[PDB]
């Protein structure tokens, strides 16, 4: 009934938030195999003009199959609208509500032995702030948009002045979605602040606090800076696009790059804010199935906060050919450089968590496993990127997709299936089927790899991003990586399939902690599921 | 001239150099590429033995040790070890890339939905670069007879589609060439991977790139920035060729 989307408990939104996210999901993730079936091959067979001719029914099926060449007139502005959709979806819509809204909304407080949220009714109306965002972005695909077709073709950072001369009001209905987000996500922010501050348990003090509850925390702080300088840089473009405002167009004395310097003073933060959480659940996951106290627990937490203050002035490594003195360029360079310290210290602290343990190889530790090699992976690629005089190279290319996609698909997404099945007994009462967590797994593991890898190459090669067509020469990796995401996808439609067992008939959770004594904290002393009114 | 700056089929590496600026590039990423495989397969190794050695079959109680300094200190310091070392190599890579030298030959280039404009000031010579099967050519973005012919008769072949514009900005060879870049309507990006260079092409803004080609070919490059609906089809071309062939072409474009 809807007596859930009304419902103002902490554990009752924190599961809101993970299925929406997972919803959300499916659908951004639905993009990208129509995406990769267009990248399969050089020239354009789906994407065709002549698709629009049919109606908003007809003609989705019809772009489905592939056509000749010579009767697929390119549709470059669908390609964009495609992956700008994709982008925001992620960004704003996916990952971030659902390990910072889901899990850190039903587990935070509980770490912390909280029984209740300081504000339940701002925790409630920050999920439906996330909900008419959603569709609110959603809606901007079928409005009047950029070259008298539907939706906004910009890319998900919306740079002028190309964001600000499209046409329709796509655009600006995807501007709404975001302040729509960035509302949500602070309010949320305040929310988990005021809780972590004023609602521990007696004895619950700073330094015994579980390191979940510590990535929920520092993830916070970087949204209350962050989300209200991106509210800034869209509102300008709101302006400019509506009300006369010349913030971003030269005739007027205004500087398209000013945008890009406020856009990436939010647009680096939020990737910590990504990731911040997932390296919390990796921590919980990895203790307990090596039977063993996460090494070095204060480095833990002050290697987080660091990282979260050295996201803030580094910005313009997403900027290094946007027109920055050479003076800017070399600053940037070694202050992003610095980030790959106190990562490191996070990732040794985990094999050394590891060392000496006895270890269990059930699913939640695979994922956390592959994390660390993958996001391993992703991080140093983020340093060759990191080096301005190589990113002149690659930028905007396919190497630098190849960079996010390990931290974040590879990174951020291992530590949300990770958690998934380390909690989902927790939540729900029921457990999920080991055999089919393994199979999961496996098939996302080297799917993943496949579609992503390859991508090094064809950015070494030097095919840019953005591109619904690309020369006959990138046809061979392009095409490994279109098989990996077909095969990625399998894997996701059987997971949802794992979680639609899992919850309508998995073994039925009979103990408190199903897993060791090692999984030590607070939500493994309730009932699974927790009761209604906690500790 | 010989086709040289291009994509290859299954290409795992970068374009062919033909500048200093280029091959400098090519060293600095090799040599961090050495070092970030390394450190890969090394975290990589450190997991794997972690796994076979501590599984539970094999280690039936657990360690409890949270600390080891010595241990540390050392993955503390090697990282920060590692990072200046790259520093060091790197910034004077950078140091070279973005000092603009004296100019043999000047290009000012403009960034148009969706085209290249090129002017030369010295010689007071402007035009501007369609992609070989845009509208301008009579196309619309896809291969076709008509397309592989006039790839053909403008000196390229079907494999070119995509990347070869009507006309070329020509240079010569062994010459220091200054562009100053900016944007007539949108950002543009222009780059050309052979020659190690990119800059955006920014509304208001003149921004400069210099290279300096060491051979004679055909250097090909595609627009970088995402700027609407053709952003995949405005490429660039690059001829580069002898002192002499250069003037030759000036002057064909003399109006006397
Ligand atoms: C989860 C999200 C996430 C995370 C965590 C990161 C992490 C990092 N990012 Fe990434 N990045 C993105 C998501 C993310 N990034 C996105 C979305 C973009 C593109 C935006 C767009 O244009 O659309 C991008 C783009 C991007 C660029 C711009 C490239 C370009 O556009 O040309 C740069 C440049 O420096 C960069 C750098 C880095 C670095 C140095 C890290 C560091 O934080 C990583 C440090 C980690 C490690 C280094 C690995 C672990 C460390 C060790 C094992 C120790 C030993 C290692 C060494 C000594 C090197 N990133
Ligand atoms: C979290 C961030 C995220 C994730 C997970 C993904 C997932 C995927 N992306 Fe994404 N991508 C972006 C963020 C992300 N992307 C961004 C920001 C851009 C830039 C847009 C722009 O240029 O403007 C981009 C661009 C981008 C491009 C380049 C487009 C271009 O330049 O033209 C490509 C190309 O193949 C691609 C492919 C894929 C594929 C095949 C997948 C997936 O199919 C890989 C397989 C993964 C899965 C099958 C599982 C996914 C799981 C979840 C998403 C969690 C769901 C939640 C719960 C279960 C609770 N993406
Ligand atoms: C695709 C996203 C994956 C989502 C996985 C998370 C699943 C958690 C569902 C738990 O739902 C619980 O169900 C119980 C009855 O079983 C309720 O009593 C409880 O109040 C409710 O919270
Ligand atoms: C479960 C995953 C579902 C993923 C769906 C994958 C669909 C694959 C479509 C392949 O169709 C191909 O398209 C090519 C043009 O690109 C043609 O050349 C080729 O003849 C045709 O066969
Ligand atoms: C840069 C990559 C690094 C990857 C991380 C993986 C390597 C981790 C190695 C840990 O080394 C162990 O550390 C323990 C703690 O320091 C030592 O125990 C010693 O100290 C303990 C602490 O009291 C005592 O209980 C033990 O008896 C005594 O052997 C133990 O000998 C040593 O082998
Ligand atoms: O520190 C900076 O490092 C640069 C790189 O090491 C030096 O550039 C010096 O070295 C570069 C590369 O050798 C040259 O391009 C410069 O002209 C020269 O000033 C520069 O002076 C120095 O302040
Ligand atoms: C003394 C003589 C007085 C002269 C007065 C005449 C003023 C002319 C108005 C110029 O505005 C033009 O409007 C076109 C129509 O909107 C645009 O075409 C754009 O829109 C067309 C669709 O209508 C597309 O076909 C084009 O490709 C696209 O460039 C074009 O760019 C833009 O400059
Ligand atoms: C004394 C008074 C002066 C008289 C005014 C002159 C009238 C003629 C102006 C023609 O305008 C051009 O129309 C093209 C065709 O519409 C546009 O191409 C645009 O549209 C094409 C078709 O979509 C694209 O392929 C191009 O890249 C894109 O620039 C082009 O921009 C625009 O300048
Ligand atoms: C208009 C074509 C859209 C196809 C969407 C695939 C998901
Ligand atoms: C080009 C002729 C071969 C036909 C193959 C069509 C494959 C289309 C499958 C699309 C699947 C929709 C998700
Ligand atoms: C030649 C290397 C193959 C890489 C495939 C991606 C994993
Ligand atoms: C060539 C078509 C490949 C389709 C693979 C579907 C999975
Ligand atoms: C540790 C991540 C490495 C990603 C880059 C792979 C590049 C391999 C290119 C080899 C060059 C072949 C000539
Ligand atoms: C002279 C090289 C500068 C290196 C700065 C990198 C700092 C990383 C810690
Ligand atoms: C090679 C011939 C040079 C001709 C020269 O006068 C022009 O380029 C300048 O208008
Ligand atoms: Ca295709
Ligand atoms: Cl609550
Ligand atoms: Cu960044
Ligand atoms: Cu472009
Ligand atoms: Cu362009
Ligand atoms: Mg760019
Ligand atoms: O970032």
């Amino acid at each position: 009934f809807t007596r859930w989307f009304m419902s103002t408990n902490h554990k009752d939104i924190g599961v809101l938030y993970l299925f929406t996210g997972g919803l959300v999901g499916l659908i951004s993730v639905a993009f990208t195999v129509y995406m990769r079936m267009e990248l399969m091959a050089p020239g354009v067979q789906f994407m065709c003009a002549e698709h629009l001719e049919s109606g908003l029914v007809k003609g989705f099926f019809q772009s489905l199959w592939p056509s000749a060449v010579e009767n697929c007139t390119p549709n470059g502005h669908l390609w964009n609208v495609m992956i700008t959709g994709h982008g925001i979806l992620m960004m704003f819509f996916v990952v971030i509500p659902a390990l910072f809204g889901g899990f850190g909304n039903y587990f935070m407080p509980l770490h912390i032995g909280a029984p209740a949220m300081a504000f339940p009714r701002m925790n409630n109306l920050s999920y439906w702030l996330y909900v008419a965002g959603t569709s609110l972005a959603v809606a901007s695909l079928f409005a009047p948009g950029g070259n008298g077709q539907l939706g906004s073709g910009i890319g998900w950072v919306l740079y002028p002045p190309l964001s600000t001369s499209e046409s329709g009001y796509s655009t600006d209905l995807a501007i709404f979605a975001v302040h729509l987000s960035g509302a949500s996500s602070i309010l949320g922010a305040i929310n988990m602040i005021t809780t972590f501050l004023n609602m521990r348990a007696p004895g619950m003090t700073m330094h015994k606090v579980p390191l979940f509850a510590w990535s929920i925390f520092v993830t916070a702080w970087l949204i209350l800076l962050a989300l209200p300088v991106l509210a800034g840089a869209i509102t300008m473009l709101l302006t400019d696009r509506n009300f006369g405002t010349t913030f971003f167009q030269p005739s007027g004395g205004g500087d398209p790059v000013l945008y890009q310097h406020i856009l990436w003073f939010f647009g680096h933060p939020e990737v910590y804010i990504i990731v911040l959480p997932a390296f919390g659940i990796v921590s919980h996951v990895i203790a307990t199935f090596a039977k063993k106290p996460i090494f070095g627990y204060l480095p833990m937490v002050y290697a987080m906060v660091a990282i979260g203050v050295l996201g803030f002035v580094v910005w313009a490594h997403h900027m290094y050919t946007a027109g920055l003195s050479l003076t800017q360029q070399s600053y940037f360079m070694m202050a992003t450089m610095v980030i790959a310290v106190p990562t490191g210290i996070k990732i040794f602290s985990w094999i050394a968590t590891m060392w000496g343990g006895s270890i269990e190889l059930k699913t939640p530790m695979l994922w956390a496993l592959g994390f660390l090699f993958l996001f391993t992976v992703g991080g140093v690629t983020g340093i060759v990127l990191s080096q301005a005089s190589v990113d002149r190279y690659y930028h905007d290319t396919y190497y630098v997709v190849a960079h996010f996609h390990y931290v974040m698909s590879l990174g951020a997404v291992f530590g949300i299936f990770a958690g998934i099945y380390f909690w989902i007994g927790k939540m729900s009462g029921r457990q999920y089927p080991e055999w089919a967590g393994k199979l999961h797994f496996w098939m996302m593991f080297v799917g993943a790899n496949l579609t992503f890898f390859p991508q090094h190459f064809l950015g070494r090669q030097g095919m840019p991003r953005r591109y619904i067509d690309y020369p006959e020469a990138f046809a061979t990796w392009n095409f490994v990586s279109s098989l990996g995401a077909f095969l990625s996808f399998a894997s996701f439609l059987f997971f949802l399939g794992v979680i639609f067992y899992t919850l309508t008939r998995g073994a039925r959770v009979t103990a408190n902690n199903y897993w060791n004594e090692h999984a030590d904290t607070l939500e493994w002393t309730l009932t699974s599921p927790p009761p209604e009114h906690t500790f | 001239l010989e086709i040289i700056g291009r994509p290859q089929p299954g290409g795992t590496g970068f374009q062919p150099s033909a500048s200093p600026v280029a091959t400098q590039i090519h060293w600095l990423d090799g040599f961090i590429l050495v070092i970030i495989a390394a450190i890969t397969i090394f975290v990589t190794l450190l997991i794997l033995y972690a796994v076979w050695r501590f599984h539970e079959k094999r280690n039936k109680v657990p360690a409890r040790f949270t600390h080891n300094s010595p241990l540390e200190i050392a993955w503390t310091i090697v990282p920060i070890v590692i990072l200046v070392a790259i520093g060091a190599f790197s910034l004077p890579v950078l140091f070279n890339q973005q000092e603009i030298p004296e100019a043999d030959v000047t290009v000012k280039v403009t960034g148009y939905q969706w085209y290249w404009g090129y002017e030369y000031p010295d010689e007071e010579i402007s035009f501007e670069s369609y992609m070989i099967g845009s509208p301008a050519t009579g196309g619309d973005n896809r291969m076709s007879p008509e397309v592989e012919q006039q790839l053909i008769e403008a000196g390229y072949s079907r494999d070119e589609f995509l990347l070869a514009t009507d006309t070329a900005m020509v240079v010569p060879v062994n010459k220091t060439v200054v562009v100053q870049v900016t944007g007539a309507d949108v950002i543009h990006s222009w780059t050309v991977p052979a020659f190690g260079v990119k800059q955006d092409a920014v509304p208001g803004r003149l921004a400069q790139l210099w290279f300096r080609a060491e051979r004679e070919g055909i250097f090909f490059g595609q627009c970088s920035e995402l700027c609407g609906i053709s952003h995949a089809y405005m490429p660039i071309t690059v001829k580069v060729v002898s002192e002499e062939a250069y003037a030759a072409w000036l002057e064909q474009h003399h109006h006397h």
